[PDB]
C-alpha cells in the first residue's frame, strides 16, 4: 500500500536548505549543496553546485 | 440542507440552467453556482460584470483560484459532515 | 594480474554498470568515499582487479563511460557509489542518435569515438597485465547497438590476442519499447558476430518472469533487474578475484565453452534465489541448488531449454563444499537428462568451485549453458526483420545517411546462414 | 542543454501557444511575473526548463516561442493580458491587415513583407541556443492567413536549416461542419505545400474533442479554451520525457523513425487516457490496463476518424506516473490479443513505449483532475484516407464550377495551382491504399 | 480472488437492489458514504479497492424511468455508487414488451454491455451474475431478455442466475401482465441457468402471519428477499465448515436442462418481541422451512413431487442436528421425493450470523435456514398463467398495441407451445418408473 | 531409511492431514515453530520417516497438498502447526470442480496435475530408501474423488514396485451432504480398486456413532472425528517408527493380509476408547484390549462385522507387555468365534508389538480386519447408483464434458464383478 492521501494533501510542500558537507576528506571539505525534502513521501535529494 | 450540487449524471431540474449561461465549467460548479446563488440574474448587466470578455474574465490571475477552490471545498465539506452516528441512515423514511 | 577494465555505452550499458560497480562495491566493502573499511583481508588482495590505486589511498574503477547524449550519465553521477567514477571517462555527444544505428555507427559515433579509444588505449596500456574486456549493451537502442559494436570491432582490430565479452540485451517482442527493435539488433548482431569472443544474452521479458514467479514480488522495478543482471555478472568474475579449489578464467571458459569460434552465444542462470517468506522455510544444499540451477524456468532468457539440446554447460559454485557431492550430483543430473544432451561429444559440463561465499549468502551458483534452444530468438527477430523489410517500412532514415538496402540484404542472409548453421548440429549424430 | 523552438500562426495558433505556456509555467513553477516565487532564494539547480526557457542571468525567465499573426487583436490582448511582463516585446509579431481567410493574400501578398521579421527573430532564436532538439509549429489550416505563413515559414525553413526537425500540430476542418465556407479551398492548398515541407503533422479535429468533453468531461456547453487545455496537456506530456528524468526517455528525434515508415505518409493521429474530472475520478483505481483500453478505444479518439476502417502500420503509448513496465507489456499482449484491433503483416512489432516519472500537473479552473497515471498514444494506421477523400470532394463540388476562384486569381496566384494540389491529393490517395495492401 | 456481477432492471429490480445493497453494506461495515470506517478480502466479493479510501459495488442499475434512478442519487448513497453505471433512459415501456424488446432497448444495451465489459475486465475471477427483474412490467421484461441474449452470446458458460418475480394468480396491479410474463418466460427458458420464484402474495402471508404486520409494504418483501440473498451468497466470503459455490448450483440442482425453475423458503421469521423467548432450535426451524405455509412462493408442495433440495444453515449449527434433522423430515410422510432420486438433500454450513438492521423487524438470531428447492409443484403457475393468456388470445385483446411497435402477430404462438412443452416435460418427469 | 512422503488433496483429506500432522509432531515433540523439544532419545532415532531436515535445525513434514480451490489451504494455513508445511508445496487451482467428477478428473485436473506431479517426483527422487506413498481422501467429492485416484494411476504407472496405502472416506446412505455421491462414488471405486495396494474404508456414520455411544459425548465434532482418524493412521506406522519385539513393516502387512491382489479393502479399529468420566475404574489389560478390538461397535465402519466371515486379520499393539499372553488372548479369540473365521485358511490372525506406548497411554492397539461383511457398503452404493442412473438424471453435466454412458456402465458392471467375486470366497469350502 502507498498512502495516497498524504501525497494528495503534502505534494505542494518542499523543502530547500543550504548545507555544508563534513568529512575526512579535505578536498571537499569548503564546497556547498543545496538539500531538498519532498514531504510527499518523504524523499531526500541532494543538490552539488559548481561555482 | 441536500447537499449542493449533484452527481454527475442527474436528470431533472437544476433551476435557472439555460436562463443565465453557466458555460465552461465541469458540471458540479454550475449546479453548486446555481444551488447557492453566486450569479447575476435579469437581462441587464451593470458596468462592471461587462467588459469582462473570457480570457479578461478568466484564464488570469494566479493562486486567488486557490483560495476560492479551497473555500468552497471546505465549505461543502462541513456542509456534508452534517451526518453520523451508528445508525446507517433514516433511508426507511426517505426512500 | 590479469585485470580487465570496464567500458560501457548507452543508457542501458551505462545504467548495467552503475550497479554492476555497485554490487563489486559492496562485496570489496568499499565506502563511497573510495576507503577501505572491510573485514577480511582477502578482500585487499586481488582489488587491482577492477581498482586502481591513488594517492591518499583511495581506489578508482577502470570504468569508461560513453553515450551520445549526457543525460543518461549526469543522472547516474546521482546514484550511489556514482562518485567513484573518474571524471575524466565521461564522453558525452550534444546530439543524440535518436535510435538510428546510421547516426550512432556511421557519421556521429564514428567522429566522437576518437577520444573514448584514445582514453580506452590509456588504460588498456597502463595496466600491469591485460586479461581481456567486457562491454555492456543493449541490442533495442542505436546508439549503443551502433557505437558498441563500432568499438568492438576497433577494439579487435588492435588487440586480436585478447578475450572480448559481450553482455547483450536483446529486445523480444513481448517487451517491445520501440518499433525499430529489429533493424537495429539484426544489424548489431550482423556485426557481433564477427568480433565478439564471447556473448551472452538478456531479456528483460526473463527479468520480469523471474521477478514475478520465482521471488513473488509484486512490483519488479528496473532496479531488480539490474540487480539479477549484476549478481550474474560477478559470478563470473568471482573465481578470478578469490581463491577457489579449481580456479578457471575466462580464458579457460572461451576453451571449454565454444566448440566452433562461430558458436558463441549463451544464456545464464543465477543461484539460490527465493522469496523472502521462504528463505527460512527453504534449505541451502547442493542438490537444491543443482535443480535450481538446471531447472529450465530458472534460465535468464525466454527461450526454452527443453526445445534443444545442451552443447555444453559451466558451473560456478560459490562456498566451502566438497567436490565430491558436485561432481556426483553433475553426473546424476546428465545421466537422468541424456535425450537433452548432445551424444557425440561426453563430459559436456564443467565444474569451477570458489571457497569465498557473496556476502549474505552461505552458497551460490552461477551457470552459463551453450545450447541449441537460443535458435528461437534469433529466428523471431529475423521474421520481424523480414516484415518490415519487405515493404520498405521506415528506410528512408537509414538510406538518407549513407548506408544501403545491400548491407541489410547481406545482415538478413549473415543472420539466416548463422541460425541454419547453428541448428545443423542439433540434428548431427555419430 | 537540450532546446525546442515552437512557433504559432493564426489566432487559433496563438490561443494554443498561450494555452501550452501557462502549464508550462505551472509545471515548471514560473510565476507570471518571471521570478520562481520571490519566497524561494536559493534556486541554481535543476536546470530542466531551459527545455522551453533561458536565464536572463539574474531573475526572470523568457518564452523560446514567438506569436505570429496578420491580424493585431489578439497580440493587442496578449501585451495587455497578465503574461505581458513574461513575453519579449519584439518577439509577438503583428501585421496590420488581414488575409481574411485567404491563402493567396497569406501566401503571395502580405506574408511576404512580415515573415523576414519573422525569420530574423527565428534566427535571433537559433543562435542562443545550442542543443536545439527541433522545431514545434501550431497553425489552423481553415484560415488563409494562417496556411499561408505556415507555408510560407516551412517552405523557407526547410532550405535555411535543412534536415532539422519539425512537427506541425494542425487542425483540419470537420467532416461536415465549417464555420466558413471556402476552407476547403486554403485547407488543400496547405497540405500540398506542407506535405514535403514537414517532418510530422498531427490530426486536431474539433468534433472529437468536443464528444470527448461531452462524454468524459460531462460539459455540456464547452468552449473552445477547454480544447486549447487539452491539447496543451497532450503537448507538454509529448515534452514531458525531454525535461523530466525516465527510466525509459524518448526524444524528438525518435519520432518519425518509429512512426514515420514512407518519407509522404507522415501524419498521425493521437488519443489520451484518461480524462474524467474530479467528482468520480477517486472513485476508481485507474489501472494502467483499464487507461490504455481506454485509450485505444476508436470514441476516445481526438479526430474524427474510424480507425476499424484502417489498417493501423505503428503506434507509439507514452506514460506518466509510477506506471510499471512489465504491467504495461501485459497491456500490450491483452492489446494484441485483441482480435478487432490488427497490425499489419509487415509490421508484426508496432508498439514504441516511453516511461516517465513525472505525474500529470492539474491546473485550476481547469476541467481534468489530478491523477497519477496518463498514456499518451500517436498512430499511423490506413483509416487516415476518409478524411483526404471527403476533403477531395468537397473541394472538387466547388472545382467543377471555378466558385470562389476569381478571389484567389486577382490575388498573384495562377490559375493552374489548384491542379497539382489535386492530383498530389489523388497520388497520396493511391500511396496510402498501395500501403494498406499485405504481400 | 473471487467475484460476482448483479444487474438490476426496472422499478422493482432497482427497488430489491436497494434494499440487497443496504443489507450488504451493513453486514460488511462499509459506511453509507463508501469509506471503511477503519480498524481481508472479504469486501472483494461485492465491492472493489479504489486504492484508498472508498469501495465501488459490482452492481449496475438500468431503467429508463429516470424517477427512482434520480431518487437513488438523491438518497444517503448518491456517494456511493458510480455516477454512469445507473443507466436511466428516456421513455418507458409502459407495460408494452414490445415496446421495451423491440424499440427502445436497444439504443441502451448497447451503454449497457459497455459497462458490462468495464466491470469485468477488472474482475479476475468472476463467479457469474445474479439479475433482478420485474417480469410483469414492459421495461424491465424487455430489458432482461436483452441482457440474457446478449450475455448468453457474449459470454457463454458463464452461470446467470434470476430472480424473476412472477404474477400472483389472483392479485395484481397490471392487466396486461399476462403477455410479457409469457414472453419473457419464453425468452428465459433457454437462456436462464437458474429462475427462482418470487411472487408476492406468498411473502405477504409471510408477513401477516409472522412478523405480525398487518399493514406492511414493499420495502419489506424487499428486505426479506434482501435476506435471502445474503444467505445464499455469505458461503462465498465468509468461512464455514461446508462451503458451497454458485458453480455448485447447476452441478447439483438441475437434473435436466429445461428444468430450471426453483422455489425458496427461509426460517426463521419472527420479531424481537418474541424472538427471545423460544429456544430456536434447528429442528423447529428446519420444520418451520419445510413448512408449505412458509413459503415465498403461493405453491403447495403437497400437490408435487420434489426433485432436490439444498438448505444453507448459518451461525452455530452442528452437522450432528443438521443430519437429525434430515433423518426425521425423510421419516416424515407428508413429504415424498421422487422415485429416481435416492437422496436429494444438499446442505451447507457457514459460521457467520445474520446481520439485523436498525428499524427492520426482523430480530438478531444466531441460527438461520435458507431452503432452494426443485419440486414438480411448480406447473400450476404456468398452467393458470397459460390460461389467463388463452382467455385473452381467444378473441386477440391487446394485440394491436404489441403488432405496432415491431412484433409481428405470430410471436405469441411460440411461447405458447413453449410453455405447453414445459408443461408435458413436468409431467413427464414426475411419473415413475 | 525405509520412509513414505504426504499427499493430500480435497477438503476432507486436507483436513485430516492437519489433525494428522498435528498428532505426530505432538507424539515427536516437535513444536508448531518447527523446534525440536522431545524429552526421550527416541524421539530423534527415526524421525526420518515423516520429517525431513532444514537449516536451522528445523524439521519439516514432507506432505503435498492439492486442491481446485484455494480455500481450505488458505484456512488451514492460519491453523496450529500449519507454518510447518512448506509454501512450494500447496498447489490450487483458481476455477473449482463444484463437486464434478468430470471437471476433477478430465478438464481442471489433467492439466493442473502436472506441478503436483512435479514436485511429488522430486520428493520421492530427493528421499534415501523410499517405502512407499500414502493418500487420504474423500470419496464423496468430485476434485477429490478424481484428482487423487488419477494422481494414483500416475504414480502406479512410474513406482510399479512401491506401495500404494488410500484412506478412503465414501459417503454413506445415513449423513448424505451431497447429492451425486454414488456417481463420483462408483467412478472412484472403478479406478482405485485397479491401482491402490491397499485401500481403508472410513465413514463418518461409524465415526459419529462410536462418539455417540463409546465416548458419550454431547457434541461430536469433526475435529474429534479428525484426531480418532489421525490417531489410527499413526497406530499403523508407530511401529516402523518405533522399536518393538516383532517389526512389521507395510509390506509385511501388505503380504499377510491380502490373499488375492483384487481383495484390498480394510475395515480400521482403535482401542481403548472410554469416556471422560470412566478413565479410573477401567483397568489397562490384554482381556480388555482384546475384547474392545474385537466389539463390533469399535469398527470404524457401520458395516456389521457378525454379517460375515473375516479372510484375515491384524492388530498392532503399542506398551510394554508379555507375548504369551498376546499369543494366548489372540488363539482364545480365533478358537470361541470359529463360525466367523474362513476355515480353509488356518492362524488368519497376525500380531505385532511395539515397546513405545502412544503419549497419555499405557497400552494400544490398532486393528485392521480383512472380512467379506465390506460387501454392504459396494452394494448400496451399487444400488443408489443404479437407481439414480435408470432416469439419466444428473448425467448431462458428466456428459458434455468428454465422458459417456459406456464409462458408467463399465464401472457399473466392475463394481458388480468385483462383489460378486469377495462375496464367493465368504461360501467357499474346503
Ligand atoms: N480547436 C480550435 N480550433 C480553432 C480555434 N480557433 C480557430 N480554430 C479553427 O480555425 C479555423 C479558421 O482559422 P482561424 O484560426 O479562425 O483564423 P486564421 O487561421 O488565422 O485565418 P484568418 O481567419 O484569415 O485570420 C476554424 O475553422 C476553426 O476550426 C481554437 O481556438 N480552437
Ligand atoms: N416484490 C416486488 N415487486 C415489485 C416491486 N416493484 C414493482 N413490482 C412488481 O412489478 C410489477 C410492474 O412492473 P414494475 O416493476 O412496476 O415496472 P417495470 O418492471 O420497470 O416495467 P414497466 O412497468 O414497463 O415500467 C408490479 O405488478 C409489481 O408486482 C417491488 O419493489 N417489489
Ligand atoms: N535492466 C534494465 N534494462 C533496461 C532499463 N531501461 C531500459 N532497458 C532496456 O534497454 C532497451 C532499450 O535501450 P535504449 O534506451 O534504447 O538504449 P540507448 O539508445 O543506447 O539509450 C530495452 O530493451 C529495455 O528493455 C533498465 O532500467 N534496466
Ligand atoms: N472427518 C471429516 N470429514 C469431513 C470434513 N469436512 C468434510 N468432510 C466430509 O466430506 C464430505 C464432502 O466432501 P467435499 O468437501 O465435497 O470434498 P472435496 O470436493 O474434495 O472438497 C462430506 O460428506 C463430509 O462428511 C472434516 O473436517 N472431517
Ligand atoms: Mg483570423
Amino acid at each position: 500500500r502507498k498512502d495516497i492521501n498524504k501525497m494528495y494533501t503534502q505534494d505542494q510542500y518542499i523543502l530547500r536548505f543550504e548545507g555544508k558537507l563534513i568529512s575526512q576528506n579535505k578536498e571537499d571539505n569548503h564546497r556547498k549543496f543545496i538539500i531538498s525534502f519532498f514531504c510527499g513521501d518523504d524523499t531526500i535529494m541532494v543538490y552539488e553546485t559548481a561555482d | 440542507n441536500q447537499a449542493k450540487s449533484h452527481i454527475p449524471g442527474y436528470a431533472g431540474y437544476i433551476p435557472g440552467i439555460r436562463s443565465e449561461n453557466m458555460y465552461g465549467k465541469t458540471y458540479g460548479k454550475i449546479t453548486y453556482m446555481s444551488v447557492t446563488n453566486q450569479h447575476h440574474k435579469g437581462p441587464d448587466l451593470p458596468p462592471d460584470l461587462r467588459y469582462t470578455s473570457t480570457v479578461k474574465g478568466e484564464f488570469t490571475d494566479q493562486k486567488g483560484v486557490k483560495k476560492q477552490e479551497l473555500l468552497r471545498q471546505a465549505v461543502i465539506e462541513e456542509a456534508k459532515i452534517t451526518s453520523s452516528g451508528y445508525g446507517s441512515s433514516p433511508l426507511r423514511t426517505k426512500y | 594480474m590479469r585485470e580487465i577494465v570496464h567500458i560501457q555505452g548507452g543508457q542501458c550499458g551505462n545504467q548495467i554498470g552503475a550497479k554492476f560497480w555497485e554490487v563489486i562495491s559492496d562485496e570489496h566493502g568499499i565506502d563511497p568515499t573510495g576507503t577501505y573499511h572491510g573485514d577480511s583481508d582477502l578482500q585487499l588482495e586481488r582489488i587491482n582487479v577492477y581498482y586502481n590505486e591513488a594517492t591518499g589511498g583511495r581506489y578508482v574503477p577502470r570504468a569508461i563511460l560513453m553515450d551520445l547524449e549526457p543525460g543518461t550519465m549526469d543522472s547516474v553521477r546521482a546514484g550511489p557509489f556514482g562518485q567513484l567514477f573518474r571524471p575524466d571517462n565521461f564522453v558525452f555527444g550534444q546530439t543524440g542518435a535518436g535510435n538510428n544505428w546510421a547516426k550512432g555507427h556511421y557519421t556521429e559515433g564514428a567522429e566522437l569515438i576518437d577520444s573514448v579509444l584514445d582514453v580506452v588505449r590509456k588504460e588498456a596500456e597502463g595496466c600491469d597485465c591485460l586479461q581481456g574486456f567486457q562491454i555492456t549493451h543493449s541490442l533495442g537502442g542505436g546508439t549503443g547497438s551502433g557505437m558498441g559494436t563500432l568499438l568492438i570491432s576497433k577494439v579487435r582490430e588492435e588487440y586480436p590476442d585478447r578475450i572480448m565479452e559481450t553482455f547483450s540485451v536483446v529486445p523480444s517482442p513481448k517487451v517491445s519499447d520501440t518499433v525499430v527493435e529489429p533493424y537495429n539488433a539484426t544489424l548489431s548482431v550482423h556485426q557481433l558476430v564477427e568480433n565478439a569472443d564471447e556473448c551472452m544474452v538478456i531479456d528483460n521479458e526473463a527479468l520480469y518472469d523471474i521477478c514475478f514467479r520465482t521471488l513473488k514480488l509484486t512490483t519488479p522495478t528496473y532496479g531488480d533487474l539490474n540487480h539479477l543482471v549484476s549478481a550474474a555478472m560477478s559470478g563470473v568474475t568471482c573465481c578470478l578475484r578469490f581463491p577457489g579449489q579449481l580456479n578457471s578464467d575466462l580464458r579457460k571458459l572461451a576453451v571449454n565453452l565454444i566448440p566452433f569460434p562461430r558458436l558463441h552465444f549463451f544464456m545464464i542462470g543465477f543461484a539460490p534465489l527465493t522469496s523472502r517468506g521462504s528463505q527460512q522455510y527453504r534449505a541451502l544444499t547442493v542438490p537444491e541448488l543443482t535443480q535450481q540451477m538446471f531447472d529450465a524456468k530458472n534460465m535468464m532468457c525466454a527461450a526454452d531449454p527443453r526445445h534443444g539440446r545442451y552443447l555444453t554447460a559451466s558451473a560456478l559454485f560459490r562456498g566451502r563444499m566438497s567436490t565430491k557431492e558436485v561432481d556426483e550430483q553433475m553426473l546424476n543430473v546428465q545421466n537422468k537428462n541424456s535425450s537433452y544432451f548432445v551424444e557425440w561429444i561426453p563430459n559436456n559440463i564443467k565444474s569451477s568451485i570458489c571457497d569465498i561465499p557473496p556476502k549474505g549468502l552461505k552458497m551460490a551458483v552461477t551457470f552459463v549453458g551453450n545450447s541449441t534452444a537460443i535458435q528461437e530468438m534469433f529466428k523471431r527477430v529475423a521474421e520481424q526483420f523480414t516484415a518490415m523489410f519487405r515493404r520498405k517500412a521506415f528506410l528512408h532514415w537509414y538510406t538518407g545517411e549513407g548506408m544501403d538496402e545491400m548491407e541489410f540484404t547481406e545482415a538478413e542472409s549473415n543472420m539466416n546462414d548463422l541460425v541454419s548453421e547453428y541448428q545443423q548440429y542439433q540434428d548431427a549424430t555419430a | 542543454m537540450r532546446e525546442v523552438i515552437s512557433i504559432h500562426v493564426g489566432q487559433g495558433g496563438i490561443q494554443v501557444g498561450n494555452a501550452c505556456w501557462e502549464l508550462f509555467c505551472l509545471e515548471h513553477g514560473i510565476q507570471p511575473d518571471g521570478q520562481m516565487p520571490s519566497d524561494k532564494t536559493i534556486g541554481g539547480g535543476d536546470d530542466a526548463f531551459n527545455t522551453f526557457f533561458s536565464e536572463t542571468g539574474a531573475g526572470k525567465h523568457v518564452p523560446r516561442a514567438v506569436f505570429l499573426d496578420l491580424e493585431p487583436t489578439v497580440i493587442d490582448e496578449v501585451r495587455t493580458g497578465t503574461y505581458r511582463q513574461l513575453f519579449h516585446p519584439e518577439q509577438l509579431i503583428s501585421g496590420k491587415e488581414d488575409a481574411a481567410n485567404n491563402f493567396a493574400r497569406g501566401h503571395y501578398t502580405i506574408g511576404k513583407e512580415i515573415v523576414d521579421l519573422c525569420l530574423d527573430r527565428i534566427r535571433k532564436l537559433a543562435d542562443n541556443c545550442t542543443g536545439l532538439q527541433g522545431f514545434l509549429v501550431f497553425n489552423s489550416v481553415g484560415g488563409g492567413t494562417g496556411s499561408g505563413l505556415g507555408s510560407l515559414l516551412l517552405e523557407r525553413l526547410s532550405v535555411d536549416y535543412g534536415k532539422k526537425s519539425k512537427l506541425g500540430f494542425t487542425i483540419y476542418p470537420s467532416p461536415q461542419v465549417s464555420t466558413a465556407v471556402v476552407e476547403p479551398y486554403n485547407s488543400i492548398l496547405s497540405t500540398h505545400s506542407l506535405l514535403e515541407h514537414t517532418d510530422v503533422a498531427v490530426m486536431l479535429d474539433n468534433e472529437a474533442i468536443y464528444d470527448i468533453c461531452r462524454r468524459n468531461l460531462d460539459i455540456e456547453r464547452p468552449t473552445y479554451t477547454n480544447l486549447n487545455r487539452l491539447i496543451a496537456q497532450v503537448i507538454s506530456s509529448l515534452t514531458a520525457s525531454l525535461r523530466f528524468d525516465g527510466a525509459l526517455n524518448v526524444d524528438i528525434t525518435e519520432f518519425q523513425t518509429n512512426l514515420v515508415p514512407y518519407p509522404r505518409i507522415h501524419f498521425m493521429l493521437s488519443s489520451y487516457a484518461p480524462i474524467i474530472s474530479a467528482e468520480k475520478a477517486y472513485h476508481e483505481q485507474l489501472s494502467v490496463a483499464e487507461i490504455t483500453n481506454s485509450a485505444f478505444e476508436p470514441a476516445n479518439m481526438m479526430a474524427k476518424c474510424d480507425p476499424r476502417h484502417g489498417k493501423y502500420m505503428a503506434c507509439s503509448m507514452m506514460y506518466r506516473g509510477d506506471v510499471v513496465p512489465k504491467d504495461v507489456n501485459a497491456s500490450i499482449a491483452t492489446i494484441k490479443t485483441k482480435r478487432t484491433i490488427q497490425f499489419v503483416d509487415w509490421c508484426p512489432t508496432g508498439f514504441k513505449v516511453g516511461i516517465n516519472y513525472q505525474p500529470p500537473t492539474v491546473v485550476p479552473g481547469g476541467d481534468l483532475a489530478k491523477v497519477m497515471r496518463a498514456v499518451c498514444m500517436i498512430s499511423n494506421s490506413t483509416a487516415i484516407a476518409e478524411v483526404f477523400s471527403r476533403l477531395d470532394h468537397k473541394f472538387d463540388l466547388m472545382y467543377a464550377k471555378r466558385a470562389f476562384v476569381h478571389w484567389y486569381v486577382g490575388e498573384g496566384m495562377e490559375e493552374g495551382e489548384f491542379s497539382e494540389a489535386r492530383e498530389d491529393l489523388a497520388a497520396l490517395e493511391k500511396d496510402y491504399e498501395e500501403v494498406g495492401i499485405e504481400t
